[PDB]
Order: structure tokens, then C-alpha cells, then sequence
């Protein structure tokens, strides 16, 4: 009745009842890359101003301890130069660690431990400045967005070719850049049961897609048609079109997952095809056209069909003459 | 809200309503009358004036109660004998399919715990509601008159709680009935064993049906547990909400009456 | 302006000029790092952890597991924190003494503050974990904390700064809860050793199981509270009992109170079932309204105060005497009040139902070994069954419900008037009408109440067995037309059970109109007697007001003593007729 | 007896008595990122702090030779403004290097050999900040703490599927993101020996996993079960069940790889598999419910078994009837 991943590829799962949390402490950046984009920004400015507080805290106490938070003086030096509140530190803490630098604070020769706190100031600023920039590069750089950029069918049909009957969609790419080893992968998933008794709930098991060759292995500039046949060893083979309709636990998933070409990182697309989404008999139109010098694709006839008379009956009927 | 209380009220009768409802006024106005007066008292910077009027005003305040006791009694006899001796006239004059067609459980179980709670559990209920409701509209009454910047901490916060009614009320709707969802099995099981104890002995399955009872048992104990636990968050919510309305209150009048004047006697008016 | 001491000599109080240590300045300024050191590791623990990894997925909802320590560390850290918003409040108005503002006084108190309830959530959430390695900084953080208070404790000494200050009185007990903090600690390091029931599908409801907080103020129930408007809720969706509070395990309490060993029998059998949480119930409401009593001292201290090292360190009387710190004061104590009377009558209840499904197991196993002699020949009926499991069970759960309100009004009452006495003397004692009236007149009436009950019970029974053989006998009666004269039957017994509601009727009017008009004479007795026979003592506006909210607290649980005097006397005659009903005939096997 | 690699999945050899240890030399930054997390912050803040140290000796050299620490001085300017010591040169060179930049330090224009100290202090600085910020970023961002929260089933079945025996275990993914191009390689490893006489002592072959086409290729958000049909041509073909006990050499290897959909760095997670691990005729429970539009997991009963009476022989023993 529910779908396993919807139509723009979510998911659908819940996770419920775990109970090892410790290793989920035991990953630190992939739940920090994982979070959502104000949990990456309210993390990223609350790791700097942690630090800048932190550190803020750490030169108003050398500048109490030294006693230049006092103005009765003489001519002795201070640690730091022209502190005289906690916000002046707070200025210097952010002078330093992000490396500004003004100079109307600056630090002295005097005591070795504002020199400390200095080296320490600098390795674990320059160190969360390479986590967090990293991290935020690689919040951006993820390449499922790429994924929000490939369109497949609306609705995948079921027809004849080549005497068998087929099932076949539509994947088309917006870009003119590329899917470097561009793979399919088609699971039918249902609940089956084994003949001994075992029912299993959710059971996805992969058919193949028609290549030429039987590698999972397509080349998409072009919107093609994927199409797998439906012979004896799939398990679409008793297949009727009357099971067609919704309540029927019968899901397709196709899942499109390759490299793209502009960042190096893989991607993977996902999507589902119910049993009230496969239309029967129907095929698709031809969408490329030869002008001017150019193909062109276009893309408003994209899950449109063009509906052709069918045996009505399964392809384990399609044996007989 | 429904009609039946008004059906209540055609039982008692307009006389019993219009007494009831008029000394529950004038001994809340009475009570709010002496604490206003020890307002008045208090502040002495003409003596026994005071302590003559504080006494007398004190003597309609046992007298208003004492005619809110015998109200409440009266009004909970004459429903006591009004909603009985009228459906036992009803039901004397039935037809047969009225009662072939209705479960019988259902009708003695009408003339039993329902007719239980009418003529017992009722009165000292309407007592208590009556009395507690139409304090906490007089308290409110002397505590917007002192300090009313409390009408501002009117404006969230009853709402809020009103709102927090709202949150409660659909789901006791359904618990509560739920409770009934597990009543009428169990005790209609103790009927199932007391007719058929030869039978049931004959059969010798008590081990069966004891194991029966201790599941009906548990699952009206479970709701009962969960109306229960309902009930008590509820009220754990609406009483922080009761000390807040203590905490703004108790910080604008320590606020007015410091820097305003509110001759110190005011302040005790709203705190208590 | 700012800064984290004043420019009050303007050149000094930032100063070393001994040893860095005795500022004062130095060792509150030193009092920040535990606090921020606790806030800024568990904040980005907590936020790659428990809450905000998108934790819409469940972390085991059910077996919440509770360490060693649990309900000793919350109950300290509340002591933390009552400790510690009076460490704000002392804080302030030590600041208010002079002008600019010192921000040494209650800044650390407030990043201790904010160090207290992000440790309490760090401990719940390590509750949910079982993986106690990743509790052991807060370990570094008590023995942090404890030390740098130490290090300020002892210049208190070294400024020879004496017990009549009030931050004295605070930092040795802030510095002796942090010493219990690292003994709780070292005590999870001593049983846990770094270097849950089963709890099932079924178990669904949780208090047993959850957090004292939630314990206290059922933040469980806002799940089945959120998912109600989605879904209308069911019975299988409310789960399945625990295995404390089963019907079975309660009857098997039962039992082994039964050959431990009549009407005292089975009352001492009962009392020796459920008196353990009898008197948890009732401990719980000792402490509500003992606390409740620092409401009237609070209003004594407001209208008292509203009718009138160099000092502003000291504070210590005349910050009681404050208004504010009291009306804060009044908030926390009214918060932990409702907090206990809201526990004592969920416990109350709960002892209660588990009765409902002990004795309902005990009358069925009597039911099941009766010889139906009784039934056929005389004695029991049917009708007398069904309302024995269906009404008589039902008071004694009532009288149950009603118990430790029994238990604990005198333990109100003597308080009250003594601190009576404390408020006002013997002027007072003018109003001792309560312990010279009351408890002969409620014995008086609850001997008259007593005799209507019985009355109106045997009258009810008749009522209800002769309605019984009247709706069974419908066809017979309007066969043979004799319907008038069984509904005169039926209405002269009517008559007799409604001349007993009406003696019913006037002893509970008397006893209500009593039960309210005595206090309203009592402060008749005690503000004429102030004021005129024991003549120009004072009179106050603050004692007035003070003994009025007195006297209003003793009224309040007054108006339940007539709901508990028209209580328990259905239970005595409930244990009688149930243990007539235990001790019928039966079967010979 | 022992094994292979751990539950946790870290492998168990020692590789003794290597020779060519220059070859070790040949490749710094594997060895530089293979360390552990002391060891990666004490190479990080003593790669620091010896570039600061060296630069300030450098400083505070040519602050000597130019004659700017002797105090008996004209009107002469120096070549660093306001040193006067070793730690004013060590702290010009942590404002120069890490780009601070105060200015009460500063360097004038008189001595052209402190402007090539200055032009080769942040040439090797801005160059050991690129290469010590990226191996920092490279440390944290390795995949195989990913591979913590992927979980194996902590005993594998053996069972009866389609007639056949079939050993079977379940994979489970704690995240909601994804695993982009999930390969398993299932290994069994034992001392086999030649029929000509070779006895090799540690010998990996390769199972399939059963999959419908045969590719090892998966897709995991839920927990499924992999499971391999022991046919004739597996070397499970005569495994009989009284083999399985404790001190029999039989060891399988689960390997999960791929690339986490958050980084773009492939992973590996590893579980072993004893003889005393592999349960003979239990099966695995069905563990997803449907529930008010969601599918939902239980994680509790992960492990659990639900045993089945099966036939206590070996698969060439299946042969006959």
C-alpha cells in the first residue's frame, strides 16, 4: 500500500529500537556531515565562538593574573598590550585565532605562559580550521543533488519486443555534462515466501536490464529506454495485467549510480514504480528529432504514450504459439 | 454544553436553582466582604467600629453557609426522588419488544450504578464545584482589583491553560470511555460465573477461565492506570500554571507596592 | 558600565599584591572554568548525540535503564539547584548594596547554573546509552569544580570571614554537594567498573521505568497525549502491564499475606500487603504541606519588610527578610509542594488499583471453591454478587485513594497551630476551637453517618435484589397485571431507603455546614480576642495576613475531611460483608 | 584456532622480518596519515613548532648581525623594529609565518636579506600550512569509521532456500544515508592443500553470493539477508554439520565496500565467521513491520534465530532424493 522510496527517492524507514549508540559516537564526521544545513551553520559558528570564548576567557585570565587589568602601575610591561576589559581579550582571542593580527593588542616578552597559551591558541584554531572548512566543503560537495537532476519516468510501461514482453522506462539527463559508468539496477521487491515456509517481509531480489552484452553498463546523453526482457529466469513471469492495481505489493526499484563527470564524487538516483504506475501495453514516443545539424531531445513528451495492442495474458502464456 | 443538566435543573426546580445560586453569591460576596474589611482593619495608620461590623459580617457568613448546607441537601433529595419514581413509571408501562430487544444488563445496570450516583455521589460534587469555581472567580476578582497589570497576565495565560484543556480533553474522551470499554466485559464475566458455577465446575475449566478473568483484569486495570496517569499530568501541568499565576502576581505587587502605594495590607489581599 | 569586579576604589580589586590567590576577584574569576569547561565539551557531544542527528528515529523509546546513583544524582542536583538560585539571589542585591554593577558576585553562580542542567542532561542522556567511557569527563568535571570551591573556601578562612556571612553558609554546603557528587561518581567507578527488566514490546507504560523528573511531572505523558489527536487510541496500543503491578503477582501478595496471618484478619493481612507503599504515599504527603506551611511564614516576611568585609558582603538576616528572594522563594516551594501532592496521590492510586485486581482475583478464588448451597438455599444472591465485585470492591479502592490523607491530617494540624503559636503566641490558643470541637463532633456524626450508611446499604441491596426479580419478571408481571402493586412494593422500600438518605441527607448537611463554619469563627475568635480581653499587645497587618493564609491552609484540608468522614465507613462495612463472603460454605473434594 | 580478522573487522597478522624498509621512506604521506591520533597532533604542533623555532633563530640571528640587540645605538634604523631579544624574534616569526602580523614587530627596508628571509619564511610556511591542514582533513575524513556503523549478524544460519542449502547472514545499515555501489565479497578461508601435493597454508576462495543475475551488487537500507546457494560448485559442498565446533579450521570473510554517499571516499567493512559462530538449521526472523504509513525495523532482534528442522548432512548428500 506504501511505497519503499517515493518518487522523488527518499526513502521510507524508520530505524526503530536501536541500541548501540556508542558506536555512533564512535563516527564523529559522517553525523557531522550528515546534519541538516541550519544544524551546519548553528555548529560551524557555535565551534567558533566556543573557541573564541573559550580562548577569550583564557587571555582576560593571564591579563588578571598578570595584574594589567589593574590600572595602578608603573613602567612594567603587560603580558598583552592595551587589555584592559574581558571584550578586549575577546578582540584579541579573534585577533589571533583567525589571524587578523591589528596590533594595538599585541603580546609581549614578559611571561612564557601567554607565549603557551599562544602555540596552543594557533594549533587547535588551525586545526578546527581545516575540520570545519573541510566539513563545509564537503556538506557542499556531496553529489545527490546531481541526483535531483536526472529525471526517470513518471509512469514505465509494459510492452512487446522482439516477440517478449518487456518492461521499459524513460531516463533522461538535464545536463550536458556526463555520468561517467552509469549502472542500473532494476529490484523487483514484494513479499515472497520460501516453498518451506519461510515468509520474508520485504524481499528484493535484482532482475537484469537488456544491455547487448548483460553488463549493467549504459551511456546517457540521450533519454534511453531501459528495458528488461521478461523471460523465464525473471521473476516478472507470472506477471498478469490484472494484478495491475493499487493494494498490490509488487514495487520496482531502478537505481541509476555512477560517477559524475565535474566532481569525481558518485551519486546514485532512485526510483520507485508501483503497480498502479506500470501502465500495461503502452509504449513510448519518440522524443529525438534531426534539425539543423543538431539532435535535439524534446522533453514536455517525455512520459507520454503512444498505446499499442498486447496479449493480455502473462509471459509464462506468451510460450504458446 | 449539554442539555442534561438543564434536565437536572427542570428536577430541582427554579426555586432550589434561583436559592442555590443566590446563597452561593452572597457567601462568596460575604467572605470577600470580611477579607476586604480586614484590609480595612489593618490599616489603622475609630476603633471596636470595625471589630462590631467585622463581627456581624461574620454572623451572615455562618448563616450563608449554613443555608448553602441545607440547599445542597435539599437539591440533592429532590433529585434523589424526582429521577427515581418517573423512570419507574416509564418503565412500567413498556412494551414487550422493548424489552426483548434491549439487553437487560443494560436497564438494571441504569436502575443500579446510575441511580447510585444520583441519589450519593452527586450533591457533595455540585458542592465542591459550585464552591471552588465561584472562588476562584472571587479570588480573581480581588486580585485584579489590586494590582491590574494582572489583567495583562490574564491575557496568555487561563487561555493557555484553556488551550491546554483543549490538549487534554478529546483523549479522555476517548480513556475514560475506555474504561468502559473494559467495565462492562468483567462484571458481566462474574455474571457468566454465577449462573453457570455447576457447569463450569462440571467442565473443570476454572483454571481456564481464571486465567480469563486475570486478563480481563489486567486490561481494566492497565486503563485505569492510564486515565489515572493522565489525570495526574494534567493536574501537575495546571498547578505549575496555578504557581506561576502565584510567581507574576507576587512580583507585581512587591513591584506596585514599592514603588507605588499600596498601604501593605492590599498585598496580602492578592497573596492569600 | 561593566566588568567582572567594580571600579568602585577604581584602582584596586583587580590588584595582586601577595600571592595571586587572595583576590577575592581571583577566586571567583577562577570559579568560571569547571562550568565552561562542562559547557563547551557536552555541547558538541550532545549535538552529534542524543538530540539533533535527526533523532526522529528511536534510540529505545522502552528499557530506559537507570545507573547506580540514579535517584540519589537528581535529588542532588536539585539540591544544586535550590542551593543555587539562592547563590543568584545572594549574588544580587550584595550587587544592589553599592552602584557599578559587580558581575563577580553571580555570573559564576549563573554558569553553574547553566553547568547543573547540562550536566543532569548528560547524565540522562548517558542513562540512555549504557556506555559509561563517555560519561568519565564529567568525572574531570566534579573534580574540577569541588577543588576550585575549595580553593575559594579556605579564603574565606584566610580573611578570617565568619559564619554569619551567608556565602559561608553557601559555598560549605556547595562544596560538600560536590564531595557527594565525586562519592556518587567514584560509587559508579566502585559497582559499574568501567576499567533492565527485559522490558518487553508489552510494557508500555513506562513511570515505573522512567527518570525522577519524569517521575514527578510525567514527561512520558506528552507522548499518548500528542498521539491522541492522531490516533483515537486503543487497547493494544496501551500495551501490556509490568510484571510489579500484575493481577496475579498482587493476589501472590496476597496470598503470602494471608498465611502470615476475620474482619481484623483481613485488615492486618492488608495492612501488611500494601503498607510499604501505604507509607511511601503517606511520606510523600507529610512532606507536601509541611512544605505548604512556608507559604504563610513567606507572607509574614513580604508585608513584614513592605510595612517598614566592609558591611555588603554579610546579607544573611536581612536577605531573609527580603521580598523578592521570598517570592522566588514561594515559587520553588510551591513548585516542589504540588510536585510531592501530585506524587503522594499518583502512588495513592496506584496502591489502589493493584487492591482492585488482588481482591478481584481473591473473590473469583472464592467464587470458584463455593458451594452453590449458598446461592440456591438463602443466603447469597446473584445481584448481591455482581454489586460485591462491581460496587464493594469499588469503595474500599475509594477508602484507599482517601488513606494518606487520613494519615496526614494531624501531622497538618499540630504544625499549624504551633507555628500558629510562633505567629501570634497564645492569642492563638484563643483559637484552639479546632482541638476543643472538632474531632468529638466528626466522631459525633461519624457515629450518625455511620448508622444511616448501614441503613441506607441493607435498604440499597433490598432495593436492588427486588429490581433484580423485577426486570427478570417483566412478561409475567404484564401477563398477569400485577405491576401496580410491585411498583408500590418497590416504592415503600423506595420510601424506607429515602427516609435513610434523607436522615443521611441532614447529618451530612450538619457535618458540612460545621466542617465550614468553624474556621470563619475562628478567625472571629482570634482577631476579636487579639484585639479585645488580651488588649493593646500590637496588631499587625503582617500576623493578620499571616494567620489568615494559616487559617485558610488548615480550612483546606478540612473541606476533605467531611469527603473522608462520609469515606471509610463503606469500607469497614465492605471488609465485613467481604470477609461474611470469604468465610461461606464450600466444596469438599 | 585463532582468527583471521576480529568481530570488530581488524585484521590479525604481524608481517615479520621486512626488509626494504627504503621503499618505507618512499612514501611519507601514507605513513604520515596511517598514524594514530597522538601521534598525527604531536607531528602537527612539532612540524609547527620547528618551523616557528628555526625561523626564530633565523630572526633573531640576523636581528644579531645587524647589530639591532646591542642597545648602543644611533639614529639608525634596524631591520626588525622592536626586538631586543630571542622570544621578540620567535614572536615575529609566529606573526609572520601564521600571517598574524602585529606591526610593533615589523621589518623595515634597510637590509635585503631579511626580505629573503621573509619571501622563504612564507613560501615554506603557506607550504607546510597546505600540506599539515589536508593530512589533517585526510585523517578525519577516512571512511572505515563508517564502517563502525555497519553491522554483521554476530552468528551466521545455514538453512534450506529453494530445495538447497544455503548459508545465510543479514546486513544492516544504522544510518539513514547510503552506501553508493554496495559490493560483497564473500571469502572462505582454510589450509587447503593441492591434489599434486602443494599445501599452502591460508587459502582464500571466493564464494558467490546469490543475487538473481549473479553481479555483487546490493542495496542496503534495510537489513537484508545475503545469502549463497551451496551448490557443487562451492567449497561448501561438504560441509557436514558435526564440522561445525571449535577447533576446526573453516573460516568465512564478509567483506562490504563501497562508497558512503556523504564523502565520496570508498569503505570496507570486514566480519569473520567461525565454525562455533555458524549456527547449522536456524533461520533469521522476519524483523520489518508496516505500521501507520511506515516501514519500520527492529533492531533488538537482529541476531535471533527461529530454528527449523533441516537434514543433518552435507550438500552432496542433498543429491539423493
Amino acid at each position: 500500500r506504501a511505497r519503499f522510496v517515493s518518487k522523488k527517492g527518499n526513502c521510507n524507514v524508520a530505524h526503530k529500537n536501536i541500541r548501540e549508540q556508542g558506536r555512533f559516537l564512535q563516527d564523529v564526521f559522517t553525523t557531522l556531515v550528515d546534519l541538516k544545513w541550519p544544524h551546519t551553520l548553528l555548529i560551524f559558528t557555535m565551534s567558533f565562538l566556543c573557541s573564541w570564548l573559550l580562548f577569550a576567557m583564557a587571555w582576560w585570565l593571564i591579563a588578571f593574573a598578570h595584574g594589567d587589568l589593574a590600572p595602578s602601575e608603573g613602567t612594567a610591561e603587560p603580558c598583552v598590550t592595551s587589555i584592559h576589559s574581558f571584550s578586549s581579550a575577546f578582540l584579541f582571542s579573534i585577533e589571533v585565532q583567525v589571524t587578523i593580527g591589528f596590533g594595538g593588542r599585541m603580546v609581549t616578552e614578559e611571561c612564557p605562559l601567554a607565549i603557551l597559551i599562544l602555540i596552543v591558541q594557533n594549533i587547535v584554531g588551525l586545526m578546527i580550521n581545516a575540520i570545519m572548512l573541510g566539513s563545509i566543503f564537503m556538506k557542499t560537495a556531496q553529489a545527490h543533488r546531481r541526483a535531483e537532476t536526472l529525471i526517470f519516468s513518471k509512469h514505465a510501461v509494459i510492452a512487446l519486443r522482439h516477440g517478449r514482453l518487456c518492461f521499459m522506462l524513460r531516463v533522461g539527463d538535464l545536463r550536458k555534462s556526463m555520468i561517467i559508468s552509469a549502472t542500473i539496477h532494476m529490484q523487483v521487491v514484494r513479499k515472497t515466501t520460501s516453498p518451506e515456509g519461510e515468509v520474508v517481509p520485504l524481499h528484493q531480489v535484482d532482475i537484469p536490464m537488456e544491455n547487448g552484452v548483460g553488463g549493467n553498463s549504459i551511456f546517457l546523453v540521450a533519454p534511453l529506454i531501459i528495458y528488461h526482457v521478461i523471460d523465464a529466469n525473471s521473476p516478472l513471469y507470472d506477471l498478469a495485467p490484472s494484478d495491475l492495481h493499487h493494494h498490490q505489493d509488487l514495487e520496482i526499484i531502478v537505481i541509476l549510480e555512477g560517477v559524475v563527470e565535474t566532481t569525481g564524487i558518485t551519486t546514485q538516483a532512485r526510483t520507485s514504480y508501483l503497480a498502479d504506475e506500470i501502465l500495461w501495453g503502452q509504449r513510448f514516443v519518440p522524443i529525438v528529432a534531426e534539425e539543423d545539424g543538431r539532435y535535439s531531445v524534446d522533453y514536455s513528451k517525455f512520459d507520454n504514450t503512444v498505446k499499442v495492442p498486447t496479449p493480455l495474458c502473462t509471459a509464462r502464456q506468451l510460450d504458446e504459439d | 454544553p449539554w442539555r442534561a443538566c438543564a434536565k437536572y435543573l427542570s428536577s430541582a426546580g427554579i426555586l432550589l436553582l434561583s436559592l442555590l445560586v443566590f446563597s452561593q453569591l452572597l457567601k462568596h460576596m460575604v467572605l470577600v466582604a470580611i477579607d476586604y474589611w480586614l484590609a480595612k482593619w489593618t490599616d489603622s495608620a475609630d476603633q471596636t467600629v470595625y471589630a462590631m461590623v467585622f463581627t456581624v459580617l461574620c454572623s451572615l457568613g455562618i448563616v450563608l453557609c449554613l443555608v448553602t448546607s441545607v440547599t445542597v441537601e435539599w437539591t440533592g433529595l429532590k433529585v434523589a426522588k424526582r429521577l427515581h419514581r418517573s423512570l419507574l413509571n416509564r418503565i412500567i408501562l413498556a412494551p414487550m419488544r422493548f424489552f426483548e430487544t434491549t439487553p437487560l444488563g443494560s436497564i438494571l445496570n441504569r436502575f443500579s450504578s446510575d441511580c447510585n450516583t444520583i441519589d450519593q455521589h452527586i450533591p457533595s460534587t455540585l458542592e465542591c464545584l459550585s464552591r471552588s469555581t465561584l472562588l476562584c472567580v472571587s479570588a480573581l476578582a480581588v486580585i485584579s482589583y489590586v494590582t491590574p497589570v494582572f489583567l495583562v497576565a490574564l491575557l496568555p495565560l487561563a487561555i493557555v491553560c484553556y488551550f491546554i484543556q483543549k490538549y487534554f480533553r478529546v483523549a479522555s474522551r476517548d480513556l475514560q470511555q475506555l474504561d468502559d470499554t473494559t467495565q462492562l466485559p468483567l462484571l458481566s464475566h462474574f455474571a457468566e460465573t454465577v449462573e453457570g458455577l455447576t457447569t463450569i465446575r462440571a467442565f473443570r475449566y476454572e483454571a481456564r477461565f481464571q486465567q480469563k478473568l486475570l486478563e480481563y483484569t489486567d486490561s481494566n486495570n492497565i486503563a485505569s492506570l492510564f486515565l489515572t496517569a493522565a489525570n495526574r499530568w494534567l493536574e501537575v501541568r495546571m498547578e505549575y500554571i496555578g504557581a506561576c499565576v502565584v510567581l507574576i502576581a507576587a512580583v507585581t505587587s512587591i513591584s506596585n507596592s514599592l514603588h507605588r502605594e499600596l498601604s501593605a495590607g492590599l498585598v496580602g489581599l492578592g497573596l492569600t | 558600565p561593566l566588568a567582572f569586579c567594580g571600579s568602585e576604589n577604581h584602582s584596586a580589586a583587580y590588584r595582586v599584591d601577595q600571592g595571586v590567590l587572595n583576590n577575592g576577584c581571583f577566586v571567583d574569576a577562577l570559579n568560571v572554568v569547571p562550568h565552561v569547561f562542562l559547557l563547551f565539551i557536552t555541547f558538541p557531544i550532545l549535538f552529534i548525540g542524543w538530540g539533533s542527528q535527526s533523532s526522529k528515529v528511536h534510540i529505545h523509546h522502552s528499557t530506559w535503564l537507570h545507573f547506580p546513583g540514579h535517584n540519589l544524582r537528581w535529588i542532588l542536583t536539585f539540591m544544586l539547584l535550590f542551593v543555587l538560585v539562592c547563590e543568584i539571589a545572594e549574588g544580587i542585591l550584595s550587587d544592589g548594596v553599592t552602584e557599578s554593577h559587580h558581575l563577580h558576585l553571580y555570573m559564576p553562580a549563573g554558569m553553574a547554573f547553566m553547568a547543573a542542567v547540562t550536566s543532569v542532561v548528560y547524565y540522562h542522556n548517558i542513562e540512555t546509552s549504557n556506555f559509561p567511557k563517555l560519561l568519565i569527563a564529567l568525572l574531570v568535571y566534579w573534580t574540577l569544580a569541588f577543588i576550585t570551591k575549595t580553593i575559594k573556601f579556605v579564603k574565606f578562612l584566610d580573611h578570617a570571614i565568619g559564619f554569619s556571612q551567608l556565602r559561608f553558609c553557601l559555598t560549605g554546603l556547595l562544596v560538600i554537594l560536590y564531595g557527594m557528587l565525586l562519592l556518587v561518581e567514584v560509587n559508579v567507578i566502585r559497582v559499574r567498573r568501567y576499567i533492565e527488566d527485559l522490558q518487553d514490546l508489552g510494557v508500555r507504560f513506562l513511570q515505573p521505568f522512567v527518570n525522577l523528573l519524569s517521575k514527578g511531572t510525567y514527561w512520558w505523558m506528552n507522548a499518548f497525549i500528542k498521539t491522541a489527536h492522531k490516533k483515537p487510541i486503543d487497547l493494544r496500543a496501551i500495551g501490556k502491564l509490568p510484571i510489579a503491578m500484575r493481577a496475579l503477582t498482587n493476589y501472590q501478595r496476597l496470598c503470602e499475606a494471608f498465611d502470615a496471618q476475620g474482619a481484623r484478619a483481613i485488615w492486618q493481612a492488608l495492612s501488611h500487603a500494601f503498607g510499604r507503599r501505604l507509607v511511601l504515599s503517606s511520606t510523600f504527603r507529610i512532606l507536601a504541606d509541611l512544605l505548604g506551611f512556608a507559604g504563610p511564614l513567606c507572607i509574614f516576611g513580604i508585608v513584614d519588610h513592605l510595612g517598614k568585609l566592609g558591611v555588603y558582603f554579610v546579607s544573611s538576616q536581612e536577605f531573609l527578610a527580603n521580598a523578592y528572594v521570598l517570592a522566588v522563594l514561594l515559587f520553588l516551594a510551591l513548585l516542589l509542594q504540588r510536585t510531592f501532592l501530585q506524587a503522594s496521590y499518583y502512588v495513592a492510586i496506584e496502591t489502589g488499583i493493584n487492591l482492585r485486581g488482588a481482591i478481584q482475583t481473591k473473590i473469583y478464588n472464592k467464587i470458584m471453591h463455593l458451594s452453590t448451597s449458598n446461592l440456591s438455599m438463602g443466603e447469597m444472591t446473584a445481584g448481591q454478587i455482581c454489586n460485591l465485585v462491581a460496587i464493594d470492591t469499588n469503595q474500599l479502592m475509594w477508602f484507599f485513594f482517601l488513606c494518606p490523607n487520613l494519615w496526614a491530617m494531624p501531622v497538618q494540624i499540630i504544625v499549624g497551630v504551633i507555628l500558629l503559636y510562633y505567629i501570634l503566641g497564645v492569642s492563638a490558643l484563643i483559637g484552639a476551637a479546632v482541638i476543643i470541637l472538632l474531632a468529638p463532633v466528626q466522631y459525633f456524626v461519624a457515629t450518625k453517618l455511620s448508622q444511616a450508611q448501614r441503613s441506607t446499604l441493607e435498604y440499597s441491596n433490598e432495593r436492588l435484589k427486588q429490581t433484580n426479580e423485577m426486570l427478570r419478571g417483566i412478561k409475567l408481571l404484564k401477563l398477569y397485571a400485577w405491576e401496580n402493586i410491585f411498583r408500590t412494593r418497590v416504592e415503600t422500600t423506595r420510601r424506607k431507603e429515602m427516609t435513610s438518605l434523607r436522615a443521611f441527607a441532614i447529618y451530612t448537611s450538619i457535618s458540612i455546614f460545621m466542617n465550614t463554619a468553624i474556621p470563619i469563627a475562628a478567625v472571629l475568635i482570634t482577631f476579636v480576642g487579639h484585639v479585645s480581653f488580651f488588649k493593646e499587645a500590637d496588631f499587625s497587618p503582617s500576623v493578620a495576613f499571616a494567620s489568615l493564609s494559616l487559617f485558610h491552609i488548615l480550612v483546606t484540608p478540612l473541606f476533605l475531611l467531611s469527603s473522608v468522614v462520609r469515606s471509610t465507613v463503606k469500607a469497614l462495612v465492605s471488609v465485613q460483608k467481604l470477609s461474611e463472603f470469604l468465610s461461606s460454605a464450600e466444596i469438599r473434594e
